[PDB]
């Protein structure tokens, strides 16, 4: 019901930090987490595919709780649902505008736009589409990096 | 007195009935637009609004006869719808309906006022910027007055009315249903409104401020005294108000009483304690101490419309504080009705009102982010006036 800060402040901070964390998985463990067609198992990557898989489920659960408080707003426009509201708010072009206006970092926007483009974005919103994509990448990660010491 | 008590009743064949269905007086509505001289200085630096008045832009109004006239023999009431129409008089105007003015961007001020939810303000900001809308805009007279499709509102993904305009809609509309006493059973009740849209109260205001009192001000019950307070309902300001005796006047040989709209009607509960229920909030009104303005947002679908007198006559100095270029004058900007005391008929009047919109700063809407104060922005002011025709004036003193 209340977060560390105002719901509006928390909402955008969480969205921003999850998008950043999604990028940081590649910046830190891209030898494991990538879209490279060549499926060769790298030593020590299995462990990292599991942590990345764990993170996806943690964010999916956190997101569910955030969507639940959004649906409790009593000042939303008349004849419009909380879900159409959420969906409009998280459409790629508006999402990137709000993040940039709040953080003022254009390069961070470039990285996010690239991440969303490669996710097929660029269970209903952008965040949901991305968390679904993340679940498929962590599953692909485990199918390639099946063992910490390949084979 | 005897011939009066019968020719004043609102029923078929009387002098009051013919003049009631369709007036013998030509009514004009002259507009003056407040043309914004420093839109960028206001928007960027939160400076005072430099205005220049442009006008008159004159329209012939109230030329249409009353419609769906239906007498009720039971309660001695007569019902109607008053159709609305405006015909431009290029002959009586300073310019064309095509004249351009820099004016407050109406949709931006209203949407920012109405939608306070910060997630909504974030969608709206994006939409205001994509349509390259700003705090001010350039509109023709025809658009500002009667309506335009707003490019920002046209993008709003939830249901909104995308046409904006100060008097939108006007043509092809009708104000009613008004139910008035015909005065058959008691002449002291002729033309006083029984109901308007089936109610005795507007549901706009709380307590006594919500009451629909008096006539429509086109006539009042006969045998008017100088000690009398004349009550009347004006749907354009969304409340009942009153007029009070000023002076004796001779109109084309007809001795009439000049009734005026007193400054007290506009006073705060500090000067006038009865006006408490016309104070809508405690911030803009500075704890209900500001005066000369009326927040009519409840009857304008939440839009921050503020009615005042032209050039903020009879208004608090804080209301006039952020505007440069106004010159109030009691004689010039007041409202008055010249009433013939025997019949109770209004033979001449001048109804002078100013239309304003409140605009506040915003954290999320960039175009209002630099504002350092709230502004009650004067949009235009009008003089709706009519005088008895020479022929009708000579027919009056002869037939009455
Ligand atoms: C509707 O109300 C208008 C505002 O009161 C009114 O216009 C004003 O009319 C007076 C004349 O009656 C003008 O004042 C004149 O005063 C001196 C003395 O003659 C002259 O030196 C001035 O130049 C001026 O002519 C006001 O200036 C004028 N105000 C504006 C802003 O136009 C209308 O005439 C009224 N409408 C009708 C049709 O009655
Ligand atoms: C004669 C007195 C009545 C005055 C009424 C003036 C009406 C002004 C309204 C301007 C439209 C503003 C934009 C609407 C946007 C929205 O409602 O969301
Ligand atoms: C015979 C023609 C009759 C038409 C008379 C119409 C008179 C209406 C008077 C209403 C005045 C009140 C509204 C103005 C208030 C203001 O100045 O803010
Ligand atoms: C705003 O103020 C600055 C001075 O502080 C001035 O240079 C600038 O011209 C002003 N802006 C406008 C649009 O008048
Ligand atoms: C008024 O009269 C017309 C006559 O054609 C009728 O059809 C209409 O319903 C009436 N108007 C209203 C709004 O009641
Ligand atoms: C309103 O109707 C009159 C008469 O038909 C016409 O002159 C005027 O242009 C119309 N106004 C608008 C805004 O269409
Ligand atoms: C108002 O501006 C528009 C657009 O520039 C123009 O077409 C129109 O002619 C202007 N009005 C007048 C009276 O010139
Ligand atoms: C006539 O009506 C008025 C109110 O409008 C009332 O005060 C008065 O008593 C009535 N007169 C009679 C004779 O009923
Ligand atoms: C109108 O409102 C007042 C409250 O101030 C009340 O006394 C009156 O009875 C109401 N009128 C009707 C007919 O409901
Ligand atoms: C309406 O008339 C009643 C009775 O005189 C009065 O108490 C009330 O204040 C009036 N209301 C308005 C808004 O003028
Ligand atoms: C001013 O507002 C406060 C509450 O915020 C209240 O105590 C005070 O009496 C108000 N003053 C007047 C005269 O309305």
């Amino acid at each position: 019901e209340d977060k560390i800060m105002s719901y509006n402040a928390f909402f955008w901070m969480w969205v921003h930090d999850m998008l950043i964390d999604s990028i940081k998985w590649r910046d830190e463990h891209g030898r494991c987490i990538n879209k490279d067609k060549g499926k060769t198992c790298i030593k020590g990557c299995n462990k990292k595919c599991i942590s990345f898989q764990k993170w996806v489920e943690q964010k999916k659960t956190e997101w569910g709780k955030i969507k639940d408080h959004f649906r409790k707003q009593k000042d939303i426009p008349k004849d419009w649902t909380h879900d159409d509201f959420l969906q409009t708010l998280l459409m790629k072009d508006l999402l990137l505008e709000i993040i940039q206006d709040t953080y003022g970092d254009a390069n961070e926007i470039k990285r996010i736009e690239a991440l969303l483009e490669q996710a097929g974005v660029g269970k209903d919103t952008t965040i949901d589409k991305l968390l679904q994509h993340e679940q498929k990448e962590a599953d692909k990660c485990l199918k390639t990096h099946t063992d910490d010491t390949c084979p | 007195q005897k011939t009066i008590k019968k020719q004043v009743v609102l029923e078929e064949g009387t002098i009051a009935f013919k003049n009631w269905v369709k007036t013998g007086t030509e009514v004009y509505r002259q507009f003056w637009i407040f043309d914004v001289q420093n839109p960028q200085e206001v928007m960027m630096n939160s400076s005072n609004i430099q205005v220049k008045q442009r006008g008159p832009y004159t329209y012939r109004v109230r030329f249409l006869a009353k419609e769906n006239v239906t007498q009720d023999a039971e309660d001695n009431t007569v019902s109607f719808l008053q159709p609305n129409g405006a015909i431009f008089e290029p002959s009586l105007s300073v310019g064309t309906e095509a004249d351009n003015f820099t004016v407050l961007n109406l949709a931006v001020a209203a949407a920012s006022h109405i939608y306070q939810n910060q997630f909504v303000q974030m969608i709206l900001n994006s939409l205001i910027n994509k349509s390259k809308s700003s705090m001010f805009q350039v509109r023709t007279l025809r658009e500002l007055l009667w309506g335009y499709r707003d490019p920002f509102l046209s993008l709003v993904p939830y249901p909104v009315t995308t046409t904006v305009g100060l008097f939108y809609p006007y043509n092809n509309t009708a104000d009613g249903v008004y139910k008035v006493f015909n005065g058959k059973d008691n002449i002291s009740k002729v033309a006083i409104i029984d109901t308007y849209k089936g109610k005795r109260n507007l549901s706009y205001w709380e307590s006594h401020c919500d009451m629909i009192n008096g006539t429509d001000a086109a006539s009042f019950p006969p045998f008017v005294e100088k000690s009398q307070v004349l009550q009347f309902f004006s749907s354009d300001i969304c409340r009942s108000i009153y007029a009070v005796f000023e002076s004796d006047v001779n109109l084309k040989g007809i001795p009439v009483y000049r009734f005026v709209l007193p400054s007290k009607a506009f006073a705060s509960p500090v000067e006038n304690p009865d006006n408490y229920c016309f104070c809508t909030e405690k911030i803009i009104s500075k704890n209900c101490t500001s005066y000369g303005v009326l927040d009519i947002s409840k009857c304008k679908e939440g839009r921050p419309v503020y009615i005042s007198l032209p050039h903020f006559l009879y208004a608090s100095p804080d209301v006039s504080e952020p505007i440069d270029g106004l010159n109030p004058n009691e004689e010039e900007h007041r409202t008055y009705l010249d009433i013939e005391p025997i019949t109770g008929f209004t033979l001449q009047f001048a109804k002078r009102l100013q239309v304003n919109l409140l605009v506040k700063p915003s954290e999320k809407i960039q175009v209002l982010k630099n504002l350092k104060r709230n502004y009650i922005v004067p949009i235009l002011w009008l003089n709706e006036t009519g005088t008895i025709g020479d022929e009708k004036a000579n027919m009056f003193r002869s037939q009455v």
